[PDB]
């Protein structure tokens, strides 16, 4: 459809990309007995290959003129499962990491030896902050609105 | 005089010094103000002579660290044996060592990496190893996975034992300085006890278990029907069936009539015609002789029993006209300084590793070793690299000694002083000979390249045009070829098949060894080897000699062994310490060893290896194109790099895929090294400020201020990444080539 | 021939003159910091550019500054 | 103070070296250092090697000034020995340098003039873009 | 100048601690001192020192 | 091919020289008193933000390009 | 083509990052807040203060030439 | 060679090369006017960059011309 790519469950080049690999695996397989560890491993590999090729066609990815999936990172509603759906969860996880790290730094900074608490972590406080870091957007936006997110008296100097 | 000396419980074992990360040095025990604390912590984590000043604690720490290292080596060995026992096709290999590729590592199927478990043969699937452990176990007489399991456990035990000792002799019973200084008894016990008795024990094992089992393996019997290694110990008749000399009991050895032991104590050159390896009946005799040699050599030095030499009267007695006051004051150097000993030990051990790498390829000591080309190439390259590293380490530690252990108030003993007093001559002449060698070695290649480019090959330096046949090497080859007839009447054959004498030996197809020719293409590369070695010696010796002072900086010893530079003055004084000379010599060592291993690889694939067919016709791998195509740099570019690099690049989708991946990975690491090797600290330290600004803007400023790497750590990182990338690239290339085509 | 300068922030640590390996910097009476001491560079014709002086002054930025100028035989550190 | 005058005092015992004087010493300046010792010790030469200084007076000629200052600092620190050194021209014109007024440059001294002292903070010099086509650099002011 | 133990913020344009805070230690009250105020900071500079002296007109924010 | 390669390398060298001479201007020709609070002064006023964001863009691009290439490898 | 265009963007971004950092911190930085008095090209400012090798703006240009050549390659 | 190794090694090498030239017969009749010294720091960086750039340009011009004109597409 879009970008001149056909869906993968109709691509006549995907069939070859499957059957050639299957036949290679079977050529490897025919060097043992059907009741030996190499044969079991190879049959498992073949079943995994079939299960993989019978999922891309059902998902809705568009293959190319060479029989290979192509990702439409465009915003297309028929393809949200390629970029934006995993991208949102990644952004969630990364904001989580950053927010809990920032909060740990903020809390440690007001102590006796803050430099000591950075080579020797204090696991109770760090764990508390990691736990509380689940609702980080509702906290980051709240700190932005309340004017608590940024400083103004930065210590940069240039003569 | 010589006695046991121990201080009961000098250090209480606890966890207090364990919780404070920096504890050994007081300068950084306080805490990490900036982030250049995490770095120098690990930097001087092992600088035992820098933390404290008394030789006693330094010696105790050295002892316990040696014990820890031995424990780690024991864990490594037990792991290798356990893998050979549990995940190896060893028993299948034993039934057909010429069609089964060794393999002792399997990979879990997780993300498609299952294809690394290639079809090695025998109903097994795993990565094909090249350590040569299968050949070693076959030569040892090991014939069952059980006999591996046990020894694995054995290793583990020793590991724990070592660890125990390592703790004990530092925390419960640690010696005192006066005990370590007894070098006479130490050498006595390392000569007679460690080397002599060790060689005697291994000769015993050989002559009792390794000879009959391997002989029955050569007679073509099943490795399962061979009696167990103790049926030849509790049955002298079952062992005498092969070597009937055992029927004569232990009487020939005691009546000096032991010329009747010629069955299992032989003197025969060449290789076993069916295994392509040395005769174990010869190595048993060799070990038996080496053992008594080291034993009678372990009685030279004086202990508290009246007799023996003292290595101070021996030294002072050698004092000639030309050389001032002789070797006086050197016994005081090698017993009150751990570095002046480490230098000599590292130099000798590196040179010995090079000798080993040169001997093993020419006289294969394990059965079916010369046949497996991959193992014989890896065992050369690895050992060469190890020796090349150890010699540079020796240079570095000699420089360290000269920097902070030498003192003149006692070194008026004009041997070290005299060589220190004409450094401006030593280095000048070494520089001149380096220039001469570089020209007369590389300019010849440039001549050949220009001629072959100008359509005039008749003016080249080939074997058809102007010739440069090495006559001395050819004469040595012809002399050793005739030794078993004139200069060695009892040896049945020459020591090696690489000498011009002898003939070819086959191991069922592929060839093992044959007489190696030497033409102009070998003359040129040998002179190139000499030139690179000379340049490395130049750099290292210049550093060592000028470690104390020079015309530029007369007080360099006050600055120390490791420091970036003495200002941008005097025109510039960057990279002026001995550490920087070691930094510069590492690259030339890398260059030299890479040229050596390229030489060996191409020459072996071209003029030694191959697969012979019936009627005698032997076709080498490349086709003998080394004598003609190795005289021009273009030949090394296409006929060696471009041609032989055609296996690794197209290894995708095969069992050799990891080599194709690590090719590009090592290329990336090598190119990554250039960022550190070319840049400098100021630019990065400035750039970091503009990131700390963005951090402060959002209140994420760390308390450990992010300083950039020091001027010396940048160089260290650069050379480390450079060496890793280069060696890993050559590793991947060599293995992916030889595994497929060998 | 390099140009040394001593700005009026020297607290009289005397380290600059202790570090300079050419007898270039010397102490001088100058009231104003704590001890009426200050540095002085009368023999700048001998400075090689070692910058050991600047690596010693524990001032905010610096109080003794070396500016590399015209090169000569003395400043190049030559012995031949 | 009247600068000390050179003499023909003896020289320390030394078997030679390849890090000594060069042609620079006969067509240009060269330096010579003296000191006084109470016994006969072994001291490290700033040119490589060791030498035994003699009791009483000693005189040593070197090739640079930094060599003399290095040796003198080592003396004053390890042996507690005071010293001076001069610079000699091709035409034999001795010039007295190091203890120019007797007191070493560390201890304060009266009758010393300030040279190269600026009456401002280092971060106050004018930009190098106003003093263009005018050879005043930034700091000689 | 300022009081002892007072938290002041620097204004020296060529200072490592520019726009940073520090507590005074002891200001010298001699007649001819050009930089009497002594302030110690809780973060070392590139050289490693944390104490420095300024003039009273060169740093004040309270 | 020769024409394209030639002109692109010339363009690279020229684009590097433009920034080199901008730096020389800033060093030896810029007067902070005449250029009081114009745009050229406010470029120096907030240069840390510019360098930080260029750093972020380059890091992001390199991380992700190398990651995708190695994944396909 | 996507991946190569992104590699080109990365190259451009890193090159302009180096050149802009140089041109901006050519008048002075926190490590050396008098760089305007020393000129365009000077080797370093000594080993002190942690190490100030390769600090001038000419060195920024010298570092950026490599990235320019790499991008054009 | 000019980017990895720095000056303090080469100057300490030249200082003994000059000795070797001075202390030999039959060759001290000749004499240099300009005292031989090692290349400066920024000069070394410049020569290194020039070599790097000339090599980078030449080994790719040769390749792009030979691989194409040898086949003509
Ligand atoms: C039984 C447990 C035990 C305990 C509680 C201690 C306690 C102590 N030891 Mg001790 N030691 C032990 C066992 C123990 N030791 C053993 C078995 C050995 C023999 C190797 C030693 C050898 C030894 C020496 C030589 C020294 C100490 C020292 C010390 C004191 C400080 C140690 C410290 O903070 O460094 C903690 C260090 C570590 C946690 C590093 C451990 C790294 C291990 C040893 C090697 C692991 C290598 C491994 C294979 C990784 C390789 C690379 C990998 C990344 C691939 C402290 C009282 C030091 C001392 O008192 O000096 C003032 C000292 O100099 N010990
Ligand atoms: C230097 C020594 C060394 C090295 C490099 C390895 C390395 C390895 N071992 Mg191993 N091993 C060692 C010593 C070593 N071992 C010793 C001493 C023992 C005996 C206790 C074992 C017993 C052992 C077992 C039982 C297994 C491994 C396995 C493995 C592999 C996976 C390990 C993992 O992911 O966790 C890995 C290649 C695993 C493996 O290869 O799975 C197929 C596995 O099952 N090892
Ligand atoms: C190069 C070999 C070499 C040389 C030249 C010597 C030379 C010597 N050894 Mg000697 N030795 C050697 C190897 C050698 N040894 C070895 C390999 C061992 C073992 C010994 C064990 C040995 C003992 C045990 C003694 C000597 C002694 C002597 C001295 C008296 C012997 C004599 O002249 O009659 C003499 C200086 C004797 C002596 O007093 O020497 C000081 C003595 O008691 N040697
Ligand atoms: C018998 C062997 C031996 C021994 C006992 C020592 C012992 C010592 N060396 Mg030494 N050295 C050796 C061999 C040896 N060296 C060799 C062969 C070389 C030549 C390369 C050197 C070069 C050398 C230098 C240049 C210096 C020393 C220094 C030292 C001292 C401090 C070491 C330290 O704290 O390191 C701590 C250890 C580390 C920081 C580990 C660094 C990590 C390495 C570089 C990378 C390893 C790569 C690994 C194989 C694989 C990489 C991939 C993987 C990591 C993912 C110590 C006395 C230093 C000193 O000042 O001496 C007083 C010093 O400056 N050595
Ligand atoms: C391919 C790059 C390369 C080359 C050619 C060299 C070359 C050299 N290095 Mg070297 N070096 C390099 C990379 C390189 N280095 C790198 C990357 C490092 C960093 C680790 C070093 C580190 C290093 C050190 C630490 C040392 C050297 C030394 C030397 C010299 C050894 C003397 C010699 O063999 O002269 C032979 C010279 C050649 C073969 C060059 C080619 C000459 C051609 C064939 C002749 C041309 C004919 C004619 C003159 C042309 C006229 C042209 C005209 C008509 C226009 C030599 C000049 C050593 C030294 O100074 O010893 C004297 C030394 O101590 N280098
Ligand atoms: C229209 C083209 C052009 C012109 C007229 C100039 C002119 C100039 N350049 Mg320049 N330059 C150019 C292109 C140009 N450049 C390009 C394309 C680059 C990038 C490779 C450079 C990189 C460059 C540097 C790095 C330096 C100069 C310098 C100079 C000045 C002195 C040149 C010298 O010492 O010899 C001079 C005003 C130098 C200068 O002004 O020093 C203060 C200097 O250091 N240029
Ligand atoms: C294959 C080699 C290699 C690799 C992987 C890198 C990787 C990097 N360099 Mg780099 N660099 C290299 C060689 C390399 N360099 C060489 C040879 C030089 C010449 C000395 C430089 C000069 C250089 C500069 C001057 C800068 C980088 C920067 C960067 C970073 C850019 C961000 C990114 O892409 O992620 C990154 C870590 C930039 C950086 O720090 O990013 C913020 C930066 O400013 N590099
Ligand atoms: C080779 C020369 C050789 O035979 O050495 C012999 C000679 C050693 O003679 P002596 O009898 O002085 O030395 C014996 C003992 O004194 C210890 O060397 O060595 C030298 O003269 C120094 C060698 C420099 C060699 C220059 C090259
Ligand atoms: C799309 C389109 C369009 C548009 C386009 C455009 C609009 C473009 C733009 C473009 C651009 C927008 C470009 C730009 C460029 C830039 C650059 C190239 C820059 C550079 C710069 C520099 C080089 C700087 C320097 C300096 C300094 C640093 C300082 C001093 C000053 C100076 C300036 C010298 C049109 C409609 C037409 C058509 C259609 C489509
Ligand atoms: C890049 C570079 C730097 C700067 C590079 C630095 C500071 C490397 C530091 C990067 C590491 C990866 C930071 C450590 C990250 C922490 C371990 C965080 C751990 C948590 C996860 C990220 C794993 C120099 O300081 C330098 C100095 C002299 C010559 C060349 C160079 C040089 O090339
Ligand atoms: C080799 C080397 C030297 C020594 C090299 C010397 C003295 C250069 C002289 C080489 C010969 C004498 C000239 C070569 C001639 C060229 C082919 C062209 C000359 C220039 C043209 C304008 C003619 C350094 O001084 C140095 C300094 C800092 C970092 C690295 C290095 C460095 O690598
Ligand atoms: S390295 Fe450090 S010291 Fe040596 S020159 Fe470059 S900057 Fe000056």
């Amino acid at each position: 459809d879009v970008a001149g790519l056909t869906p993968c469950k109709e691509s006549k080049g995907f069939a070859k990309r499957e059957k050639q690999e299957i036949k290679k695996l079977e050529s490897r397989l025919k060097l043992y007995a059907p009741d030996s560890a190499p044969a079991l491993a190879l049959n498992a590999t073949i079943e995994k290959t079939k299960r993989r090729f019978a999922f891309y066609g059902n998902e809705g990815l568009l293959c190319g003129t060479d029989g290979l999936p192509h990702l439409i990172v465009d915003g297309d509603q028929a393809h949200l499962g390629e970029f934006v759906y995993p991208g949102l969860v990644f952004l969630y996880i990364a904001g989580w990491i950053g927010w809990v790290g920032r909060a740990y730094l903020i809390d440690v900074r007001t102590s006796k030896k803050p430099t000591e608490k950075e080579i020797i972590i204090d696991v109770p406080l760090a764990l508390r902050i990691m736990s509380k870091g689940l609702t980080w957007p509702v906290a980051a936006i709240g700190e932005l609105r309340s004017g608590k997110l940024v400083e103004k008296s930065a210590n940069i100097t240039v003569s | 005089e010589v006695k046991i000396m121990v201080e009961k419980d000098p250090v209480k074992t606890s966890f207090e010094k364990w919780a404070k990360p920096g504890h050994f040095s007081r300068t950084l025990a306080k805490g990490p103000n900036t982030t250049t604390w995490i770095w120098n912590l690990h930097a001087d984590a092992h600088d035992f002579d820098s933390h404290t000043n008394d030789l006693e604690e330094i010696s105790r720490k050295v002892f316990s660290a040696h014990f820890g290292q031995l424990a780690v080596i024991f864990i490594w060995l037990s792991g290798m044996y356990f893998h050979g026992a549990r995940f190896s096709n060893y028993e299948a290999w034993l039934s057909d060592p010429t069609h089964i590729k060794p393999s002792a590592q399997v990979v879990w199927p997780i993300v498609g990496q299952k294809i690394l478990n290639g079809d090695v043969g025998g109903g097994f699937q795993g990565i094909q190893i090249t350590s040569g452990f299968f050949q070693l176990w076959r030569a040892s007489g090991i014939t069952s996975e059980l006999q591996l399991y046990t020894t694995a456990i054995g290793g583990l035990i020793f590991a724990a034992l070592m660890l125990f000792a390592g703790w004990f002799h530092y925390h419960k019973a640690a010696p005192k300085l006066a005990w370590f200084q007894n070098v006479e008894s130490m050498l006595n016990h390392h000569l007679a006890g460690l080397l002599g008795l060790g060689s005697l024990a291994w000769a015993g094992h050989q002559v009792h278990v390794s000879l009959p089992i391997n002989r029955l393996l050569d007679a073509g019997v099943d490795p399962k029907e061979i009696p167990l290694p103790h049926e030849f110990i509790l049955n002298r008749d079952l062992l005498a069936q092969l070597y009937p000399s055992f029927s004569k009991g232990l009487t020939p050895f005691f009546t000096l009539n032991w010329s009747e032991y010629s069955d299992f104590l032989t003197f025969r050159g060449g290789l076993n015609p069916v295994t392509g390896g040395l005769w174990l009946t010869d190595t048993a005799h060799h070990h038996l002789a080496i053992a008594v040699l080291f034993l009678v050599a372990g009685h030279m030095y004086r202990t508290n029993f009246g007799i023996g030499h003292s290595m101070k009267e021996i030294l002072e007695a050698h004092k000639g006209p030309f050389t001032g006051e002789g070797h006086k004051g050197l016994y005081e150097i090698l017993t009150t300084s751990w570095h002046a000993q480490l230098a000599i030990n590292l130099a000798m051990l590196g040179s010995l590793t090079i000798i080993v790498a040169h001997h093993m390829y020419a006289m294969p000591p394990y059965p079916y070793l010369a046949t497996d080309y991959a193992t014989q190439l890896s065992l050369f390259t690895h050992h060469m690299w190890i020796g090349g590293f150890l010699v540079v380490g020796a240079a570095a530690h000699a420089a360290i000694f000269m920097v902070r252990d030498y003192d003149p108030t006692t070194q008026y003993n004009n041997l070290l002083d005299r060589v220190l007093r004409h450094r401006d001559a030593i280095i000048s002449h070494l520089n001149w000979v380096c220039i001469f060698l570089g020209f007369h070695s590389f300019g010849l290649y440039i001549h050949n390249d220009t001629m072959s480019a100008l359509g005039r090959p008749q003016d080249m330096f080939s074997d058809t045009a102007i010739q440069l046949q090495p006559v001395f090497a050819q004469w040595i080859q012809n002399t050793h070829a005739l030794a078993p007839s004139l200069t060695a009447p009892n040896a049945t054959a020459s020591t090696s098949l690489t000498w011009g004498g002898g003939d070819l030996v086959a191991v069922g197809g592929k060839v093992a060894l044959l007489p190696i020719p030497l033409g102009t293409a070998d003359f040129l590369v040998h002179h190139i080897h000499a030139f690179t070695i000379h340049v490395t010696v130049l750099i290292l010796l210049k550093g060592v000699l000028f470690a104390r002072s020079s015309r530029l900086i007369p007080d360099k010893a006050n600055l120390g062994f490791r420091f970036p530079c003495d200002g941008p003055g005097r025109g510039g004084t960057c990279q002026v310490s001995a550490w920087d000379h070691v930094f510069l010599g590492l690259f030339w060592m890398y260059n030299a060893i890479s040229v050596v291993i390229f030489h060996f690889s191409w020459k072996m694939q071209s003029d030694v290896w191959g697969s012979i067919s019936d009627q005698g016709v032997v076709t080498h791998i490349t086709g003998g194109n080394f004598a003609q195509s190795s005289i021009t740099i273009n030949g090394w570019l296409r006929d060696f790099l471009w041609a032989q690099a055609s296996q690794v690049i197209q290894s995708y989708g095969s069992s050799l895929s990891a080599y194709g991946l690590l090719f590009l990975g090592a290329h990336f690491v090598w190119a990554f090294s250039l960022m550190f090797l070319f840049s400098g600290r100021g630019y990065w330290q400035e750039l970091i400020e503009s990131i700390v600004w963005a951090h402060n803007k959002l209140k994420v400023a760390p308390a450990i201020q992010p300083r950039a790497l020091s001027i010396v750590q940048g160089r260290a990182v650069g050379v480390a990444h450079y060496l890793l990338g280069g060696i890993a690239t050559t590793w991947a290339f060599f293995l992916a080539r030889i595994i497929s085509v060998g | 021939a390099h140009s040394v300068k001593i700005y009026d922030t020297c607290i009289g640590c005397t380290q600059c003159v202790r570090a300079c390996p050419t007898d270039v910097l010397e102490m001088v009476p100058w009231d104003g910091c704590k001890a009426s001491q200050i540095a002085s560079a009368p023999r700048t014709e001998d400075c090689v550019g070692c910058k050991r002086c600047e690596s010693a002054c524990p001032t905010d930025f610096l109080s003794v500054r070396v500016y590399l100028g015209a090169e000569t035989t003395r400043s190049m550190g030559l012995a031949y | 103070t009247p600068p000390t005058l050179n003499a023909d005092t003896p020289a320390p015992i030394f078997g030679g070296s390849t890090g000594g004087l060069l042609r620079k010493a006969q067509v240009e300046e060269f330096y010579v250092i003296t000191w006084e010792s109470p016994k006969e010790q072994i001291f490290e030469m700033p040119t490589g090697g060791a030498a035994i200084m003699r009791s009483g007076p000693n005189l040593l000629k070197l090739a640079r000034k930094e060599q003399c200052l290095a040796l003198g600092a080592r003396l004053r620190t390890k042996f507690k020995i005071q010293y001076q050194f001069y610079r000699v021209f091709p035409n034999g014109e001795v010039q007295y340098l190091h203890p120019k007024d007797g007191v070493y440059p560390e201890k304060v001294n009266a009758g010393r003039s300030p040279v190269g002292v600026n009456n401002r903070s280092i971060g106050k010099n004018a930009n190098p873009a106003e003093l263009k086509f005018a050879h005043k650099q930034a700091y000689d002011l | 100048g300022p009081k002892r133990g007072s938290i002041v913020k620097v204004l020296r344009r060529e200072s490592y601690w520019f726009n940073d805070t520090g507590k005074v230690v002891a200001v010298d009250q001699a007649p001819g001192v050009r930089y009497p105020v002594v302030v110690r900071f809780d973060k070392v500079n590139y050289a490693g020192v944390s104490t420095n002296n300024y003039s009273p007109d060169e740093l004040e924010a309270a | 091919a020769a024409l394209y390669t030639h002109h692109q390398y010339i363009a690279g060298f020229i684009m590097t020289g433009a920034f080199a001479h901008g730096a020389i201007f800033f060093i030896r020709d810029y007067n902070p008193e005449q250029n009081k609070d114009n745009v050229l002064a406010r470029m120096l006023e907030h240069k840390e933000a510019i360098i930080s964001h260029l750093s972020w863009a380059s890091l992001f691009l390199g991380f992700h390009t190398l990651g995708l290439y190695v994944h396909n490898d | 083509d996507f991946l190569v265009h992104h590699a080109i963007a990365l190259g451009l971004h890193t090159t302009t990052l180096i050149l802009v950092k140089g041109a901006l911190d050519a008048r002075g930085s926190k490590l050396m807040p008098d760089k305007k008095e020393f000129g365009y090209s000077f080797p370093c400012d000594g080993p002190g203060r942690g190490g100030t090798c390769d600090i001038s703006a000419w060195d920024a240009f010298y570092l950026a030439v490599f990235w320019m050549l790499n991008t054009i390659g | 060679m000019f980017l990895i190794s720095w000056r303090g090694y080469w100057q300490e090498l030249i200082e003994t090369l000059a000795w070797a030239h001075e202390r030999t017969p039959l060759a001290n009749l000749v004499r240099w006017k300009d005292k031989p010294v090692a290349l400066s720091i920024v000069q070394a960086r410049l020569v290194g960059l020039a070599h790097f750039s000339v090599g980078y340009i030449f080994t790719y011009a040769a390749f792009l011309i030979a691989s194409t004109s040898g086949k003509f597409g």
